[PDB]
RNA sequence: CAUGGGAUAACAAAGGAGCAUUUUUAAAGGAUUGGAGAUUAUGGAGCUGUGCGACAAAUGCUUUCCUCGGUGUGGUUUA
RNA sequence: UGCUGUUGCUGUUAAAGGGUUCGUAGUUGAACUGUGGGCUGUGCAGG
């Protein structure tokens, strides 16, 4: 994936948070540059995150895989529903 | 895979001599191959040869006169004390009158007659006649 | 004039944990030698000797505190006979290691060699810290146990 | 004297005639020339030698400089050698970096540790490259004659012939002087296909 | 080719004998090193970096201009891949094969090819552990 | 477990050691309290040996970096003096 | 068992960014005779840092990011 | 008796290549660090 390469880029060089609460926190400020959501997200939480992104004018990416796939892609050995990139590093 | 560069070179030379060629390309080359070729040259069994540099293991073009009957490598390179020369000549050479067993010794690579003159043993590399 | 050299130190628990008191047999650790025949860097009384054959006594033997009655440098165990080299194979035992002597054995009929190995149990003094794969020089001594006939003399 | 900054501090006390003349020429060039003005203030030489190539005319001025200036000298070698030749009539100038050679160890453990750039083959290759710098070696052969001798032939690009062929004899003799090895030169007009030019 | 199969293909590069860079290449060595590090910082492995420099910038060989190979430059700058590039690609292929086989349990040909890829991964990991290019206890997880 | 908890609270062992010894205690590695304590002491002794070796390594690193900085600074000074000689 | 030889080999190590200039003088600081052992102190040689002179350095600190002279029967080099 | 074969056997059809791969001990494993030079005399040296 393109998203996999960009994600590993930011895992090495940028900054991010994992989990919906920390993502929404970075969203409530302007620190977030991109929100990545697993296809596994429960509908109401997905909708809340989309609303926050729409209000903050933050780009939203819908991951193909579920929270397990997203967690593995981020190098993590746990699942993550929502990722927020707060510093893009040397990616884009 | 290729495991002995010397055996490959000597088999190539023997094939070219058997089929009556006047030149043969050897690939790859090494120092031991060059010393063996020089030993054969010193006794007139091959003519002039050229080492081509390719920034790798090089290549050799050997000019063949019709004098070489057969050259081959001995694998493994068996130990040979000064008292084993007669046995090797009996086993691998056409006669006691001509032909050479080539050895690697701590005095360098040479044929068996020169080594016996220096009173040194070593490992058997091959033969030619 | 002897009681003027008597000096009492305290028992340190890093050594004395055997239910019997650990001490060198060759010296009296309570009395200071007037001539400093057996004294370490820190003034403690410690016996040490030079084994022959040009083997240097390790600094930890001269100046350490370990008690080992089988150490060739600080006890009456002496080195005589064979000096062998080997690779350390196991360090699982207390003060004893297993070494391997790998060698080629020639079969005359086939004019070829065979890989063979022997294993020797060796006493290792606390003056050395050998690891698996290290090279060691060992020297033959009197029997120290059912299998041990050698002592570690140097760790490469 | 201002011009002696262009030598090693060792030779500034009692400079030889040729070393002082080369230092003077380098000092004047460090101001007159525009391309040599950008590099020469950091550059200085070790020694200068005269070599008389036999059976010919003209001598060869061998200028020795520290190896740390290799890139500096490479960057302006074509200008520097031409200007120095314009200074000395009837003499060729060849700039050779001073290189140290680590003799081949007799032990397999020391042999594994020697700096490969301090081996004889690498050093001799680099010295010959210095001698002919603007041209590069296009091929290399060793001719092994029936008498046990080995003769090395170095091939250059035939499009460079009109600039180097006249110097090739002096280069061969000076390479023999410095390395105690023989070298012969040939030209190839199609190096990719090993096409040797007969003239 | 030869390892794991009957392929005998010969296709490869033939590096030039004349190693000196062309005279029309007027990019200094330090600028080339900067380009290499910038490419690595955009998540490019040494193979891809070399290919961009060769296709778009006229740098036939980085080592011939700078004196150093690309992975050496990345190591000197802290940009080298955490695990070696070829092992990374083999692990990625094995993972994709396993993902495909999760749904396609009767694709026996892919199971055969997965066995070959994993044996390759173990032989390479053994090599890289021996030359201290990997940690001990580095484990390939299926 | 009560012993391991008390040792963690008093900082006698760190989290990694606590977790390892906890999983080994559940796995019937220690026969009694004194066995666990002796294993803890052995861990601490090996840790002290490693720490001493690493402290020597760090001292060499500091000394070598200092010598390097001094050599570089002296070379810069001498080059400046040579330039001022011109 | 001792020793000469080093060509062919083996063992071990490394995996090349944990890889790091020779000296001079100066100041600043922290065992030996002495009649011989003892004791008890000076006085040093011998440790870092501050200067200074003299060399070097396998890679440039004067850096790197902020028509004419020479050459073989035209070719370079400035113009 | 080269019908036990290291020297030194046989394996398409006479006896004998495992159905095919993978693979651990084992065995085996590519180049490279390297032409010493001058002086005189002497040799069917040779182009
Ligand atoms: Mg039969
Ligand atoms: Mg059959
Ligand atoms: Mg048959
Ligand atoms: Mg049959
Ligand atoms: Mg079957
Ligand atoms: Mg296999």
């Amino acid at each position: 994936d393109t998203i996999n390469a960009k994600l590993q880029l930011v895992m090495k060089s940028g900054k991010y948070v994992l989990g919906t609460q920390q993502a929404l926190t970075t969203l409530r400020q302007g620190r977030s540059k991109l929100v990545v959501i697993a296809n596994n997200c429960p509908p109401i939480r997905r909708a809340e995150v989309e609303y926050y992104c729409t209000l903050s004018k933050t780009p939203i990416h819908h991951y193909s895989g579920n929270n397990l796939d997203l967690g593995t892609a981020c190098g993590k050995h746990f699942r993550t529903c929502v990722l927020s990139v707060t510093n893009v590093g040397d990616s884009d | 895979t290729m495991m002995s560069v010397l055996a490959n070179a000597l088999r190539t030379i023997a094939s070219a001599e058997r089929r009556g060629k006047r030149q043969v390309l050897i690939r790859p080359s090494s120092k031991v191959v060059v010393k063996f070729l020089q030993v054969m040259q010193k006794h007139g069994y091959i003519g002039e040869f050229e080492i081509i540099d390719d920034h790798r293991a090089g290549k050799i073009v050997v000019n063949l006169n019709g004098r070489l009957n057969k050259c081959g490598a001995i694998c493994p390179r068996f130990d040979c004390a000064t008292t084993d020369y007669e046995k090797w000549m009996k086993n691998i050479l056409p006669s006691r009158q001509f032909g050479f067993v080539v050895l690697t010794t701590s005095l360098g690579i040479m044929d068996h007659e020169e080594a016996r003159s220096r009173n040194t043993g070593g490992k058997v590399l091959g033969f030619f006649y | 004039v002897a009681p003027q050299y008597y000096h009492a130190h305290a028992v340190d628990a890093t050594i004395q944990h055997e239910k019997a008191y650990q001490r060198q047999t060759a010296v009296n650790e309570n009395m200071h030698r007037p001539s400093r025949k057996h004294v370490n860097k820190s003034g403690h009384i410690r016996y040490s000797k030079k084994i022959g054959l040009g083997f240097k006594t390790p600094a930890k033997a001269l100046n350490g505190k370990y008690i080992d009655r089988k150490c060739p440098f600080t006890s009456n165990v002496v080195i005589r006979g064979r000096i062998l080299r080997g690779v350390v194979h196991s360090t699982k035992m207390h003060r004893t290691i297993i070494i391997r002597r790998n060698y080629l054995h020639f079969i005359k009929k086939y004019q070829r060699y065979q890989k063979r190995h022997k294993s020797l149990a060796v006493h290792c003094s606390p003056a050395f810290d050998p690891k698996q794969g290290d090279e060691v020089v060992i020297g033959q001594c009197r029997p120290l146990s059912k299998t041990i006939r050698y002592n570690v003399l140097e760790v490469v | 004297q201002p011009h002696l900054r262009k030598l090693r501090k060792l030779k500034r006390g009692k400079p030889s005639d040729l070393e002082e003349s080369v230092a003077k020429a380098l000092f004047e060039l460090e101001a007159s020339h525009k391309t040599l003005r950008q590099e020469l203030p950091r550059f200085h030489v070790n020694t200068v030698r005269e070599v008389k190539v036999p059976r010919s005319k003209k001598t060869v001025l061998v200028v020795f400089y520290p190896l740390r200036f290799l890139m500096l000298v490479r960057k302006v070698q074509r200008a520097l050698t031409s200007e120095l030749e314009k200074r000395h009539p009837g003499c060729l100038v060849m700039l050779v970096a001073q290189r140290q050679i680590t003799k081949r160890p007799t032990d397999v453990y020391k042999l594994q540790k020697v700096q490969r750039s301090k081996t004889s083959t690498a050093v001799f290759e680099n010295i010959l490259n210095d001698m002919i710098y603007p041209s590069d070696v296009v091929g290399r052969r060793w001719r092994c004659r029936t008498d046990g001798s080995k003769l090395m032939k170095v091939f250059l690009d035939a499009r460079d012939r009109k600039r180097i062929e006249s110097r090739l004899r002096a280069v061969a003799y000076v390479y023999k002087q410095l390395t105690h090895r023989r070298v012969s030169f040939g030209f190839m007009w199609n190096p990719k296909l090993q096409q040797v030019s007969t003239r | 080719v030869r390892m794991h199969g009957n392929g005998r293909g010969k296709a490869s590069s033939a590096l030039p004998y004349r190693r000196t860079p062309p005279a029309w290449l007027k990019i200094a060595s330090r600028n080339v090193v900067k380009m290499v590090c910038k490419s690595s910082r955009k998540g490019m492995m040494p193979s891809q970096i070399g290919m961009e420099l060769r296709d778009s910038m006229g740098i036939a060989q980085v080592k011939n201009v700078t004196g150093r190979k690309i992975l050496r430059i990345l190591k000197h700058n802290g940009l080298a891949p955490e695990i070696p590039e070829d092992l990374y690609f083999l692990v990625k292929r094995a993972t994709q094969m396993r993902k495909h086989l999760e749904r396609h349990t009767t694709d026996r040909d892919t199971k055969y090819r997965l066995i070959l890829v994993e044996s390759r991964i173990h032989r390479l990991a053994r090599y890289y552990k021996r030359v201290k290019q990997l940690p001990p206890t580095w484990k390939y997880e299926s | 477990r009560r012993l391991l908890r008390k040792y963690r609270a008093d900082k006698k062992i760190d989290r990694h050691v606590y977790r390892d010894l906890y999983m080994r205690a559940k796995g019937n590695v220690f026969r009694n309290k004194r066995n666990l304590v002796e294993h803890i002491h052995k861990i601490k002794n090996e840790k002290k040996k490693e720490r001493q070796l690493a402290e020597q390594l760090a001292a060499k690193h500091l000394r070598d970096e200092q010598n390097r900085n001094k050599a570089r600074k002296q070379e810069l000074k001498k080059r400046e003096k040579e330039r001022e000689r011109a």
